């Protein structure tokens, strides 16, 4: 039995790690959680410290707020009957206001005023939530490309429940919250457009989401072949170049002509990700408000 | 219209953003070599980045790349052939030479440092408050290499401390020195240590470490790519 | 031409068939016995479908397409025109495949290095598969194949998607989406973290793994760790396509029907089925 790297084999434990400091504020940050051996199998053990501001708590608020407002609504369903609760958990949903109430507010709460309403709390989450990752990086002095990749999830998302729908003139056109029922929106959403693989960019939207799963598959299973070499320390390699990296580059070089980089590949690493939600965006963003139908388009343009 | 020149947009920003990435891939190894090492004539279509220089942590110096490449070290290859594209035999023992899968590359002779300055890499002894938190612990198992027969013993573990992990286990020999073995390439059993990679007669050629409360990533290097050269040169004294 | 560094690791030897015969290189390629094989087997599956566009009048990249034998002639042989074609050409395909994983070990082991790459490559071949080989020989036609066509195969998505009703309904395609959704942002991450240490702020000194671990706990309270994040969307990623040719494989033989249906065990389990309100109530 060849040893493959998959589980660590032996794990060890050392004072609990408080993190560089740079121009962090150590009054934010919490002590540090346990240690899970669990984890310790595949990644680290430690838990936490983990670092909460004024932002940190906002965030951290809404984000609960809209998961209980929607939560409530499903209570609501299930005649607050925990037996119904739990057996219709999935076909429960909040919904958005009814087009005649358009883009207004003036939609009732069981009209799905109360839609709005959590959805006002997922919106003050999610961009104090990106507030963060562009934070915690200045903090330690470093680039923000987790800041701008988040972006690009942010904009889907963004075009999906609140560009799209305003461009549409209701709310009605956005995505209710529920298991079951945003799974059916999707593929409705699919149907009224005239079958959505005939959208260019869902087309390359499915292209990097595959790609993602190829190229992630090809870098990790590369690391853990030139683990051997100590390949995971990927930034001491960028400065000075291991064997690691060679054996890296020149496995695909002889397989596939060419090659990356342990900088490089990173980069194709963060795009080919972000192209998902990227393109998809797009997309979607154009549905409805350009192109009604993506087979008559796809007769007139190409 | 607007779609149709939206994605239009995009196959133009698609063909720049590869151009970019592959140009940015070329900051290593490039300008591509003929076999003697004189600069090749076919470069392909994608030229040189304007170089970049990073700064390294804890007064390291810098490193712009792209740059003058040079291996700094002798290759023990000949060729094999008497043109382009073949096998490039070793001259001499490619192990303690270091060509193929035993190669090394000449990195820097001093161990890596942590966020703090401290060396990463510290045997389990100097690593203070640093235990095994779990498996099988390995000090003091013999050691068997892929001949089947006892190395000697693990008389220490040399852990990673911002990423509190195992690295190598330091095993002593018979004549009590001792060597690193990268943890990537042993596998700790209940009653022992293996190494499928090296027999017990190659462990004496582990290269050694100058300072032994320390290693560097050139000798990091030289024991690694040691170690895991000896799967297709240990090949004839391995059983199973 | 080869990479500055190129040569030291160019030495002979790593071969599973055939010795020093097919080991060298042609440009920056390695041969290998299976070089040639993938060679073969890629020529002859091109040829193949290329001939297959003449019987079709076309040569449109858009239009060409490969369809299976019908349903009518079973797993049995079928004429060329007729879905023989398809037929080999798939047999060329998971030659050219097999051949490739093959030809990626012998590169492992000239360049010592673990078989983790071609390992991971098996489990695409292995989704591959399930769809022209195994869902068909369990559904007794090779017509239950994808064709091979641009759209056309993705014609047959949609048709075999909807022949089960919404096909989000399938729990293990809901598994296997998870993966795939996950996966690219375990993706996204982990580039933007390695790049904004390599690529700190203007001046600054690159930062450390240790900046690295630490702008995760900052973030989201835990860090997964180097070693581990490459584990991580290893997994992410051969999951995602291990529960994708599960989510196939269970589909058309042990379960034919609408899968919203499915869910109804859930609904009907009789500690709830039966008490009034909700939505099933
Ligand atoms: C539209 C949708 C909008 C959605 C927004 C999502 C944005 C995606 C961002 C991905 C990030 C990866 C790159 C790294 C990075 O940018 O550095 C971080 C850096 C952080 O600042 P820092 O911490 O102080 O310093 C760190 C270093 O500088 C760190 O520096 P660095 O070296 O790591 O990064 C250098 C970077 C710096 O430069 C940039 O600012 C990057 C610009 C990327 C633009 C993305 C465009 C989206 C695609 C749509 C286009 C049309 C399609 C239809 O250069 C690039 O990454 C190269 C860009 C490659 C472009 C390809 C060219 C194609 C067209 C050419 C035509 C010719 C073809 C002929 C045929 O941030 C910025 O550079 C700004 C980015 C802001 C993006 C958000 C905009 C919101 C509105
Ligand atoms: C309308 C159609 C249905 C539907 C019906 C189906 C059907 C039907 C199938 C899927 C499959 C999938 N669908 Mg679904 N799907 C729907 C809705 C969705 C949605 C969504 C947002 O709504 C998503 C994200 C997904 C996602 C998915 C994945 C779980 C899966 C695709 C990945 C895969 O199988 O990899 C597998 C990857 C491969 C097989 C790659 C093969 C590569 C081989 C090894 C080598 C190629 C070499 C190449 C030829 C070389 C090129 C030569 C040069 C070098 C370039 N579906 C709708 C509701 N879905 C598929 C699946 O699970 O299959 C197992 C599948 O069959
Ligand atoms: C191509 C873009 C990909 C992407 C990228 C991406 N996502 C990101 C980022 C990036 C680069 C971040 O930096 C950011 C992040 O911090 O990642 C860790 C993030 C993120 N992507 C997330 C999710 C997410 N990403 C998705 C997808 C994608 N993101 C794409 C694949 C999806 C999908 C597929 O739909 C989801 C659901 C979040 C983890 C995080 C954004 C955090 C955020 O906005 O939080 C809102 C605020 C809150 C306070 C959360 C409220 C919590 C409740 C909703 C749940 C409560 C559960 C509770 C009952 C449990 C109790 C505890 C138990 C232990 C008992
Ligand atoms: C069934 C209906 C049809 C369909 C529809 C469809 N697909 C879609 C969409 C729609 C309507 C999109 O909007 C999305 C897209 O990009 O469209 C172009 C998408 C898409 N279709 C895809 C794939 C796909 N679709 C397919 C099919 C189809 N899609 C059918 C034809 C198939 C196949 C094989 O048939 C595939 C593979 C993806 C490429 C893309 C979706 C990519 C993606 O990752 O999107 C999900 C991510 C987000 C919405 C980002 C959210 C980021 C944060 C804001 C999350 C915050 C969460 C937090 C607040 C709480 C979380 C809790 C805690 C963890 C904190
Ligand atoms: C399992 C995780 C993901 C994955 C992993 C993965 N793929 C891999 C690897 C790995 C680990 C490699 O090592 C290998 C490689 O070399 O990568 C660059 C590879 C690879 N994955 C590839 C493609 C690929 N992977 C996909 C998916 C995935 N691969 C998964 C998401 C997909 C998708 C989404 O559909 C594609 C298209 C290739 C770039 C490469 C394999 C190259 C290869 O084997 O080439 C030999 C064959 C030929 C050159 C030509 C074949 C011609 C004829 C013999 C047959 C004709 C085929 C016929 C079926 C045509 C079909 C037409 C379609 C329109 C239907
Ligand atoms: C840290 O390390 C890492 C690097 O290195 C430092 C890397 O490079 C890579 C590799 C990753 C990249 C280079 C990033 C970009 C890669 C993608 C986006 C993946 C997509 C790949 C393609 C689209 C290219 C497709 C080409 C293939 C698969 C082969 C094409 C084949 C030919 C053109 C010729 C075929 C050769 C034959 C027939 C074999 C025998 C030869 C004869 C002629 C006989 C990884 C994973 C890595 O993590
Ligand atoms: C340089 O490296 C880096 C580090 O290290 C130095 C790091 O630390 C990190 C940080 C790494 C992390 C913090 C992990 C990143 C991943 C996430 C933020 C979320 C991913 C979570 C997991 C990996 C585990 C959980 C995975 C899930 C939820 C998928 C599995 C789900 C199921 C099996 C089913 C789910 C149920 C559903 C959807 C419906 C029910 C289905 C039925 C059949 C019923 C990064 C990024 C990194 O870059
Ligand atoms: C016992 O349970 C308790 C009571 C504790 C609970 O609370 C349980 C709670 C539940 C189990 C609830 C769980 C909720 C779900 C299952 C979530 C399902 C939601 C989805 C699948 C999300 C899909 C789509 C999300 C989208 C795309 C949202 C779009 C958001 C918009 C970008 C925001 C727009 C904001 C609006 C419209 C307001 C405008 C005002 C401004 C100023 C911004
Ligand atoms: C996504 C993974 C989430 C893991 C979050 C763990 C946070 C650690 C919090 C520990 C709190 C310790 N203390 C002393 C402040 O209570
Ligand atoms: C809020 C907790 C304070 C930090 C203390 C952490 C202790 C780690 C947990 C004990 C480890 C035991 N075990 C079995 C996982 O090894
Ligand atoms: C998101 C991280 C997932 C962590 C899962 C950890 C799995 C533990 C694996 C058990 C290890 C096998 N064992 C005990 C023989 O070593
Ligand atoms: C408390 C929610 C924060 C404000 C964001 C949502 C706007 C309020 C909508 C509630 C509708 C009330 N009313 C009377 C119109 O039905
Ligand atoms: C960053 C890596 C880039 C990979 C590019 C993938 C190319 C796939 C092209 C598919 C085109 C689909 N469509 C519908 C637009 O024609
Ligand atoms: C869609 C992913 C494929 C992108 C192709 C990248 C460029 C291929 C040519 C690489 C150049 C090789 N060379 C000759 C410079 O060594
Ligand atoms: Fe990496
Ligand atoms: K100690």
């Amino acid at each position: 039995a060849e040893y493959q790297n998959i589980f660590t084999q032996v794990q060890v434990r050392g004072p609990a790690d408080l993190g560089m400091t740079e121009d962090v504020n150590l009054a934010n940050r919490s002590g540090v959680g346990p240690f899970s051996t669990l984890l310790g199998w595949f990644g680290n053990a430690q838990l936490g410290p983990i670092y909460l501001g004024s932002l940190g708590v906002l965030s951290l608020f809404s984000g609960l707020m809209w998961f209980f407002t929607i939560g409530i609504w499903f209570w609501y369903q299930a005649g607050w009957n925990p037996a119904v609760f739990l057996r219709d958990l999935f076909f429960f949903s909040l919904e958005p206001p009814a087009p005649e109430y358009g883009l207004s507010f003036a939609a009732p709460l069981k009209e799905g005023g109360l839609w709005l309403i959590a959805s006002f709390f997922m919106f003050v989450a999610v961009w104090s939530w990106w507030g963060r990752t562009y934070l915690r990086a200045q903090a330690l002095g470093m680039g923000k490309h987790t800041a701008w990749a988040f972006l690009s999830a942010i904009w889907l998302w963004m075009v999906l429940g609140f560009i799209r729908p305003i461009l549409m003139g209701s709310w009605s056109e956005a995505v209710p919250y529920g298991i079951f029922s945003h799974l059916d929106w999707t593929n409705n959403f699919s149907l009224v457009h005239g079958n959505h693989f005939y959208n260019p960019f869902l087309g390359l939207s499915i292209a990097f989401l595959y790609g993602s799963a190829l190229l992630f598959a090809m870098h990790g299973a590369t690391i853990l072949a030139v683990s051997r070499f100590g390949g995971e320390r990927e930034l001491e390699q960028i400065a000075d170049r291991g064997t690691a990296a060679e054996r890296a580059a020149l496995f695909w070089r002889w397989t596939m002509g060419f090659n990356a980089t342990m900088e490089g590949i990173h980069r194709w690493a963060i795009w080919m990700a972000v192209l998902v939600t990227l393109t998809g965006g797009i997309g979607i963003l154009l549905s409805g408000t350009v192109v009604d139908n993506w087979y008559v388009w796809g007769q007139n343009h190409g | 219209d607007l779609a149709s020149l939206a994605i239009y947009s995009f196959w133009i920003f698609l063909a720049g953003l590869i151009y970019y990435l592959q140009t940015e891939n070329m900051r290593e190894g490039y300008p591509l070599e003929n076999e003697d090492g004189t600069p090749a004539a076919n470069q392909g279509p994608f030229p040189l980045p304007k170089p970049k220089t990073f700064i390294l942590p804890h007064g390291r110096g810098t490193l712009t790349v792209p740059g003058p490449e040079s291996e700094d070290r002798p290759i023990a290859l000949a060729r094999t052939a008497v043109s382009e594209g073949f096998p490039h035999a070793p001259t001499g023992d490619p192990m303690k030479d270091g060509v193929g899968p035993a190669s090394w590359v000449a990195r820097r002779d001093l161990p890596e440092l942590d966020g703090h300055g401290h060396n990463k890499i510290k045997p389990m002894k100097a690593a203070a408050g640093f235990h095994v938190s779990a498996g099988k612990n390995p000090i003091g198992l013999p050691v068997r290499g892929c001949d089947l027969e006892i190395a000697g013993k693990v008389v220490d573990i040399w852990v990673d401390i911002p990423e509190q992990m195992a690295r190598f286990l330091e095993v002593e020999l018979k004549d009590g020195s001792t060597r690193l073995l990268p943890m990537q390439m042993v596998k700790v059993q209940s009653n022992r240590v293996h190494v499928n990679a090296l027999s017990s007669d190659l462990f004496a050629g582990i290269p050694t470490i100058k300072s032994p409360t320390e290693v560097t990533l050139l000798e990091e290097d030289k024991i690694c790519g040691y170690v895991a050269g000896g799967l297709m040169y240990a090949a004839p004294k391995r059983k199973s | 031409a080869l990479l500055s560094f190129e040569r030291k690791y160019r030495v002979p030897g790593g071969t599973l068939v055939g010795g020093n015969l097919f080991d060298f290189w042609v440009g920056p390629f390695y041969v290998g016995f299976f070089g040639v094989a993938t060679f073969f087997f890629a020529a002859l599956g091109i040829i193949l479908i290329a001939w297959s566009a003449v019987l079709q009048g076309t040569w449109n990249p858009q239009l060409i397409s490969v369809y299976p034998p019908a349903l009518e002639y079973g797993l049995g042989g079928a004429p060329l025109a007729k879905g023989g074609l398809w037929q080999i050409i798939t047999i060329c395909a998971t030659g050219a495949f097999v051949s490739w994983a093959l030809r990626e070990v012998e590169i492992c082991r000239k360049l010592g290095i673990g078989y983790h790459i071609p390992f991971a490559f098996a489990f695409a071949i292995l989704a591959y598969l399930t769809l022209v080989l195994f869902r068909p020989v369990m559904m007794g036609a090779w017509g239950y194949a994808f064709p091979y066509g641009i759209w056309t195969h993705l014609d047959w998505v949609s048709n075999t998607g909807y022949t089960y009703g919404n096909f989000h309904y399938n729990p293990a395609h809901m598994i296997a989406i998870t993966f795939f959704f996950t996966n690219a942002l375990a993706l996204a991450l982990h580039g933007a973290l390695v790049l904004s240490a390599a690529n700190p702020e203007k001046g600054k000194e690159m930062r450390t793994p240790d900046h690295e671990d630490t702008f995760f706990r900052d973030l989201v309270g835990y860090s997964i760790g180097t070693l581990g994040i490459h584990r991580l969307g290893l997994l992410l990623s051969l999951s995602a396509v291990f529960f994708s040719a599960l989510c196939m494989i269970i589909t058309g033989t042990i379960w034919f029907d609408q899968w919203v249906d499915w869910w109804q065990w859930w609904v009907k389990l009789p500690w709830w089925a039966n008490i009034p309100g909700g939505i099933n109530g």
